[PDB]
C-alpha cells in the first residue's frame, strides 16, 4: 500500500485528427522498469539576481514509454494522433492528460515507443487526506 | 516598531511541536526544537538591519 | 472552494447486498456555484475648494 | 477484507496463510513457515505428502542502508518456497512407469503466479522472482522456487515532548 | 508467435540512377542483435506554450543494419543507388518502403553496414484483426 | 560531533502565490546517499588579466533532494509555490533559507524530486565557539 | 526449420562431448527467452447510467 | 547523560552496555562482548540462556587510509550481535509443537533498530545494516545480526615548542 | 623524502574585505587522494603559424581542495573574503600565495569545498642546491 513505488495502469485513448476516429481506453504494460515522469506545474521562472526571477508561460509535460498494442498502426503513437493517458500508482495517485500533442517524436523499433507529450493542464489526485486543493 | 513587529512575527510558532530530549523529528510530523527556531529569528533579525537594527 | 469535497462518487455497489446491485448505475454528486457578475455599486463624492 | 500486521510487507506466516494455502487444495494446509530449510533434515521429510515450507534464506540490503541518518532504508529479503509431492505410476499395458520421469511443474508455477498477482494487485504488494530448481529423490520430488522482498522501513510513533503558547521577549538596551 | 520480438525476412531492391538497371528482390542478414527502427508519421510538431504546437512536414525514415552482399558493389548500399525495403516481423506485422534515398552515408569496413533512409511515406501492414484503416 | 557528516533534519514550509495558503512546517527525508548543496556568498568574481576580478552582484542558491509528502500537490514542490527550507547537520550546522523560488524544474517521477532554490540571502549558524560573526 | 514454421527461437550455448567405455555422451546446453502474462479473468460489470443530482 | 570514550565512534563495550542491555529485558545483562564469534565455541555455548555476544569481525578501510600525509583518513569495523533464544512449547490438544517452528524474529529485529535510532538521534553516531541470518540448533536459536562502523580518525593532542616574539633584520650592505 | 609525493601543511588566512577582520593562519586537511595544482609563469602563449607564438598577459593561479575548518563561516571560503595560502609537499618544495581572490564557486556540501584562486604572482621555493634563481 502506501509505502511501496510503481505503476499500477495506463490506459490511452487515441483520436485521429483527420477522420476522427475513436478507440476507447485501452491498457497497456511498460517495456522496462523506467517510470513515468512528470511536470505539472505551468509556468517557468528565470535567474536574474538578488533573488528576483521571470515568469513566463511554458506548458504541461508528460513521458511516458509503453508497449505497442498490437492493433493499432504505429504511427498513431507517433505525431499522427491526438492522445489522452491516465496513470495510477499504487498508493493511490492518479495523473490525467487529455488534448495531450506528442512533439518531436523519435525513431521506434516497433514493439517499444516513448512518448513525449505536453498539453496545457495536467491534474493531480491525491490519496485522501490531501492538506490543499 | 520593532516591538510590535517582532511579537507579530513570533505568533506564527504558537501550537507548533517541539522536542528536546532527542532532537529527530519523524518524517511528516509538524514541528520544531530550539536550534531551528534560533537560527530562524536569527534569520529575521538579520533582514531588518538598516530599517530598524544597527548592524549588530 | 475545495474540489476534493465539491465532488463525490457513488456506486450501485456500496450499499445493497450479495449481487442485489443492479448491472451499471453510479451516483454523482456536485456543488454548483454560479459565476459572479457586478451588481451594485455605492459613490460616496467628496467635493472641496482649492487651497493651500 | 483481511487485517495486515504490516502496510508494506508480509510475514512469512501470512504468506504460508494467505497465499499458498488457499491455493493449492492438495494440501490439506500443511503451508508450514519455518526458521530455515536448512533443517532439522530428518523430520522435515516426514511430514506427509504433499507439503510446503517457507522458510528465509538471508536478510539483506538493497541500497542505502545508513540507520539513523534522515535518508530512506532499503532492506530486502531472500525466501525461498520449497513443495513435496509423490509420483503417479499408472503401469499402462503390462508395463510400469520408470521411477524418475518427466514431472510437470509449468502448471504448479502458473498457478503460484496467478495467486500472487491477484493478491498483489489486491492490495499493493509485491514481489521478485529469482529462479526455480527442480530435483527428485525416490518417491518425492523437491520442487523449489526462490523469491524476494523489496520495501522501506520507517521507526516506531513517538510522542511530542511540549508546545508553545507564548514567549517573553526583553529587547534590552 | 503473437509474444516473441525479432526480424524474420528482409529484401532490398537497387535501382541505379545513372543507368537505369534493376536488381530484383535479395534476402539480407542482420549483423548483431540491433533490430532495425522506424518512423511513419510524416508530420513533426514542435513545440510552442500553452498547449499549442507548429505542425509542418517531414519524412518518414528507417535504419536499416545488413551484412552486404557478395555481388552487388558497395557503392550501391550507400548515396549512389535508389532502394526498396521491406521487413517481416514474428509477430507478423509487414513494414514496407519505397524509392527510399541514402543520406550522409557513414564510413563502412566492407561488410557490415548501416542505411539511413527517408521516404515520402512507409506503409505498415498488421496482423489480422486491426482496429483502424 | 565535529567528525561525523550527515543530514538530521528538513523542514519545509510552503507558500501559495495566487491563493495565499500555508502549510506549516513539515519534515522530509532524502531519496538516496546524496546531500544537500549550498552557495552562500552573493557576489560573483569574474577572472581578468594580472589578478585583476569584477565583482558583480549573484544570487544564493540551494539544491535540496527530498523524498514527496503524500499530502501535498506535486505542483507545490516545482515552480507554483514559495518555499522555506532549513537543514540541520550532525556537527551541529543549521543553514536557513527563506522565500525561495524553485528555477527550471526538472521532470519529477511522482516520488523523488529535486529542488533548485535561490534567494536573496542564505543564513548559516555555526556551532558553538565561531571565530567571526 | 522449425522456427521458421511457427515462431519459436532458441539460444545456444555450448556443446560439450566424453567418452565412457562402450558409449560417447554428448552434451548440448541450450535456452529460451520469452514473455509472461497472468490467466485470463472476468469484468465484474458495465456501465450505463447517470445521476449528477447537481446540489446547490 | 552518559560519558563516551570517544567523541565519533563506540567501542563493542560500549555498545553491549548502552544499546542491548538496557533494551532486552530478557537478558538479565548477559551483554558479553567477546573476542572472536568463533572463539571457544564449547564455553561459548555454555553461557547461561538468553544471552547475546558483541564481537569484532575485521577492521578496514572505506576509502584513503594513507598515515601521516596530511589527507583524511577513514576507518570500518565488522561487528557481530548474536543471540541465543530458547524454544517455547505448549502442547495444544494433547499435540506438541514441533522441536523446529517458525520463531519470530521481526519483533526483535524492530526493537534493535529503534532503539539504535533513539540513540543516534540522541548522540550522533549512527550504523550501516548489512545482513540478517537465522538458524536453529536443538533447544537453541541462533539470530546472527552483522552492522559496520564509519568514523575518522585523529592524532593525539601534542604540544608546542615555543612562541615568536623577536626580530634582527641586520640589513647588510 | 626526495623521492616521495605527498602534501605535508597546508595554512590559510581569511581576510574580509568589507570589514577588514582578519584570522590568522589556520591548518587544514584534504578531502581525498587528490593533490593541489598549480600555474606559476603569468604569461600565454598562443599558436599562429610557424612557431610564431603570441605573448600576452595572464594570471597565476591554484586550485586547493580542503576540508572546512567548523568554527568559520563557510561564505569566506567562497567570494566573500580574500585568501593567503601555502602548500609544503614532502620533498621540501613550498608554494607560497598571496592576496588570491576566490572565482567562480562551485556548489558546497558543508564539508568539502573546492576553491579555484588567482593572483598576480605565485613564488616557488625550491629544496637545497636550485640551479637558478
Amino acid at each position: 500500500c502506501n509505502k511501496q513505488n510503481g505503476v499500477k495502469n495506463i490506459l490511452i485513448t487515441f483520436t485521429h485528427c483527420d477522420t476522427g476516429e475513436v478507440i476507447g481506453p485501452i491498457s497497456h504494460e511498460q517495456p522496462d522498469d523506467t517510470l513515468p515522469t512528470y511536470k505539472t506545474c505551468a509556468w517557468t521562472n528565470t535567474a536574474l539576481t538578488n533573488g528576483a526571477v521571470m515568469r513566463s508561460a511554458s506548458n504541461a509535460t508528460m513521458t511516458l514509454p509503453v508497449v505497442r498494442d498490437p492493433r493499432v498502426p504505429l504511427a498513431w503513437y507517433q505525431g499522427c494522433a491526438q492522445i489522452d493517458a491516465q496513470v495510477e500508482k499504487f498508493d493511490g495517485t492518479v495523473m490525467t492528460l487529455t488534448e495531450g500533442a506528442v512533439t518531436e517524436p523519435e525513431e521506434s523499433d516497433g514493439r517499444a515507443v516513448t512518448m513525449t507529450i505536453i498539453a496545457a493542464e495536467i491534474d493531480e489526485l491525491l490519496p485522501p487526506g490531501s492538506l490543499a486543493a | 516598531a520593532t516591538g510590535v513587529a517582532l511579537a507579530t512575527f513570533l505568533q506564527q510558532f504558537n501550537g507548533l511541536a517541539v522536542f528536546t530530549k532527542n532532537t529527530n523529528i519523524k518524517t511528516g510530523i509538524i514541528g520544531t526544537n530550539l536550534r531551528l527556531m534560533l537560527g530562524k529569528i536569527r534569520k529575521w533579525a538579520s533582514d531588518n538591519v538598516g530599517v530598524l537594527f544597527s548592524e549588530f | 472552494d475545495n474540489i476534493n469535497e465539491d465532488i463525490q462518487l457513488v456506486s450501485d455497489f456500496d450499499v445493497q447486498p450479495k449481487c442485489v446491485g443492479q448491472p451499471g448505475v453510479f451516483h454523482l454528486n456536485m456543488r454548483y456555484r454560479p459565476p459572479v457578475r457586478g451588481a451594485r455599486i455605492n459613490v460616496n463624492l467628496v467635493p472641496a475648494l482649492f487651497d493651500n | 477484507k483481511l487485517k495486515l500486521t504490516y502496510s508494506n510487507r508480509l510475514t512469512l506466516p501470512e504468506i504460508a496463510k494467505h497465499i499458498v494455502s488457499p491455493t493449492f487444495h492438495e494440501l490439506e494446509g500443511r503451508a508450514i513457515p519455518v526458521t530455515g530449510v536448512e533443517d532439522d533434515k530428518e523430520g522435515q521429510s516426514a511430514i506427509t505428502k504433499p507439503f510446503a515450507l517457507v522458510g528465509l534464506r538471508i536478510g539483506d540490503t538493497s541500497g542505502p542502508a545508513e540507520i539513523g541518518e534522515n535518508s530512506r532504508i532499503n532492506l530486502r529479503d531472500d525466501f525461498i518456497i520449497e513443495f513435496n509431492f509423490n509420483k503417479d505410476r499408472y503401469k499402462k499395458g503390462g508395463a510400469e512407469t520408470s521411477l524418475f520421469s518427466y514431472y510437470d511443474y509449468e502448471s504448479i508455477r502458473d498457478r503460484l503466479f496467478n495467486a500472487m498477482v491477484a493478491f498483489a494487485g489486491e492490495y499493493g504488494i509485491t514481489f521478485e522472482f529469482v529462479s526455480l530448481d527442480i530435483s527428485t529423490e525416490g518417491d518425492t520430488v523437491y520442487i523449489e522456487f526462490r523469491f524476494r522482498q523489496n520495501f522501506d522501513w520507517c521507526e516506531a510513533d513517538r510522542e511530542s515532548d511540549t508546545v508553545i503558547k507564548a514567549g517573553s521577549f526583553s529587547l534590552n538596551l
